[PDB]
């Protein structure tokens, strides 16, 4: 999930863009 | 508690990255 | 409008605390 | 929308729960 | 205290309400 | 300890939102 | 009253940093 | 209260210290 | 004045997020 | 300054990038 | 865990408050 | 560096002032 993926290591803006509508 | 604190910063980063597009936050 | 931009930043943080595991969809318009 | 409803007047935590999934 | 209780485990908004005056 | 310092910062924001008009007292000690 | 709601969110975060171990009382009354 | 005093004009850190315990 | 104070608070957080490793200088005047 | 430019109109993360080191 | 990143987020907010009109520099390296 | 100096032990506002312009 997003926490599993982004709280262990830092997510870039590209990875975060994945969640935009 | 670490994940809860991280999650708070994540939604804020999502808000700024997604702009007027909006976003979906689903931890489960 | 910056005032709406700033208000939404606080809204998302409130939604995060209230929704918890349920999560939420944030759609401006 | 949530903006029109909650940025013009203060929404309580109960009103905000309406927007949860 | 609130820190001992809510920083070691997650407190729900229901639990936090106890610290309102 | 910075981890407690950071946790307290979020706790304060949560209290502000849940307590509303009532206000609250923050006494970590 | 939303401007005031947003301001208070920042006020409590400033009080948290400024007061440190002393803690603080937030009563918007 | 603190809101009237500090949401109209900016309060310095010294002024905010007035509200610490 | 207060509106700008609050706006700046969010501005520095956006700068921290976009600038990442590079860092940044924040000069309001 | 950044305040004059970004507290009146919303600056996108792309525009803000111009202020990085 | 992303501890340094979260720490930085809070340092920037404290620096904004502390430094005021002088502003500040943030270099994570 | 500020990160090495303030992310394990808490820096007082007094110490943080060293990083102001
Ligand atoms: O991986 C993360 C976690 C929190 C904020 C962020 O920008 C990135
Ligand atoms: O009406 C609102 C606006 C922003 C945050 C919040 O908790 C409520
Ligand atoms: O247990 C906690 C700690 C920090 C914020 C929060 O909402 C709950
Ligand atoms: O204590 C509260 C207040 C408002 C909503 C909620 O879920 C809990
Ligand atoms: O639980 C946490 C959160 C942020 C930084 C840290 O060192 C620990
Ligand atoms: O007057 C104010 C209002 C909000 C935060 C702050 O540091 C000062
Ligand atoms: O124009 C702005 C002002 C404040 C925060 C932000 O992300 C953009
Ligand atoms: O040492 C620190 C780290 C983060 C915020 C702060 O006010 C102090
Ligand atoms: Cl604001
Ligand atoms: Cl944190
Ligand atoms: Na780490
Ligand atoms: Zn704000
Ligand atoms: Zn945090």
């Amino acid at each position: 999930g997003i926490v599993e993926q982004c709280c262990t290591s830092i997510c870039s803006l590209y990875q975060l863009e994945n969640y935009c509508n | 508690v670490n994940q809860h604190l991280c999650g708070s910063h994540l939604v804020e980063a999502l808000y700024l990255v997604c702009g007027e597009r909006g976003f979906f936050y689903t931890p489960k």
